[PDB]
């Protein structure tokens, strides 16, 4: 009799955090719908903002005639000689510092493959390593590897 | 792993700067004519406004996908708390009437 | 000693060979540029084009979006079910205890 | 942004493009080096979990290899007095069984 005294008065407890909590998530579902509408709302006024830039646009930008077209190149040539060390860089001698930097690549793919290598092997060592540590905590607990 | 870690490093510059060479060897080309010229900003300044109103936007709606995003996950945590308290007073529940 | 250099070599091999598919998969975006490649292959006026391929996206878009929303209502299900399972387990296991 | 800055004037299109020359040519690359002419972007990635899962085997059987040639930095002594103490705690037994 005592013990079901006691579990009424925690049930009795369980349902006044029940409800509280159950007030809680449905506010927080609410303001979930709210920022929702207010997240897809602003997506519409940017879509609307591009879109409507767009058809002011059409006119103007179609007839490019190929004529603002190289002024990319332009930029190109430039961000290159930026990221390549090559105020030399030209698009006459761009060929030879492709083929060269190029080279350089597959070399630097070629010594990252065996750095690979040889870590997929140290790395698994490290795993059975690791491995064997879990085991012993499991069966014992907390030890050191040295006592592993 | 420090060493491929740096390694991995200078391969992904490496090959973006091969890229990089790759795009002004296509561009070539257009360097080929880069002596023509065009007309330009007929239509600018409406168009630049609404640029930066677009951008103001944009900043906007990037607010209110953090803000969905961060209440999406309070959301997920105060019903994973309002599923703890389900099984726990239901579990509490199926001992007392065992009782 | 000659079974591991052979070994090492078809390590190697695996690797190259793995790297590679690695190097498509981050590409793999790439293969959609077909269009672009065709896009800019035009040379001229190809807005209607683009807005093509931007319907095409738009609906590619919506159709992940759906994805997404059934599978995170899918984890956050299996995440409540797991979050009551935790807390019946912790409730049993105090019964245990006080009987 | 592209059709609302059409004055992007391309360039993003250029460098798809060039892009997808590049994906070709390496979609290409891999069909040669996997010998997988029987290959699809969108199946690309099974072979790729498939060889991950090949380059994980070489891996550990190489890694199970280095420990055996690590210990194999062992001198003949050690080799013949475990084989004489298990010949003799058993009997006459093949050091390949020992």
């Amino acid at each position: 009799q005592e013990k079901i005294d006691r579990y009424q008065v925690d049930l009795e407890e369980l349902s006044y955090r029940l409800e509280e909590q159950t007030d809680v998530v449905e506010e927080a579902g609410e303001l979930q719908a709210e920022y929702e509408a207010r997240t897809e709302a602003t997506e519409q006024e940017v879509d609307e903002l591009k879109s409507q830039l767009a058809d002011y646009q059409q006119a103007l930008d179609v007839q490019q005639t190929r004529a603002i077209q190289y002024q990319q190149a332009l930029q190109a040539l430039e961000r290159a000689r930026e990221l390549c060390r090559l105020p030399d860089l030209s698009v006459d001698n761009a060929e030879e510092w492709l083929e060269t930097f190029q080279a350089k690549e597959q070399q630097a793919t070629e010594a990252l493959l065996a750095l690979e290598q040889k870590l997929s092997v140290a790395d698994a060592a490290h795993n059975q390593f690791e491995q064997a540590y879990q085991l012993v905590k499991n069966i014992v607990g907390e030890t050191s590897r040295s006592e592993a | 792993q420090q060493d491929y870690e740096t390694a991995k490093h200078s391969q992904h510059q490496a090959k973006q700067q091969a890229f990089a060479l790759v795009e002004i060897v296509q561009r070539r080309v257009h360097f080929s004519y880069s002596d023509s010229a065009g007309m330009l900003s007929e239509n600018a300044d409406l168009n630049d406004k609404l640029r930066q109103r677009l951008e103001h936007a944009e900043s906007d709606r990037s607010r209110a996908r953090e803000q969905l995003r961060q209440q999406q996950a309070q959301y997920s945590q105060f019903n994973q708390v309002l599923a703890s308290l389900k099984s726990s007073y239901e579990t509490k529940q199926d001992m007392l009437k065992e009782l």
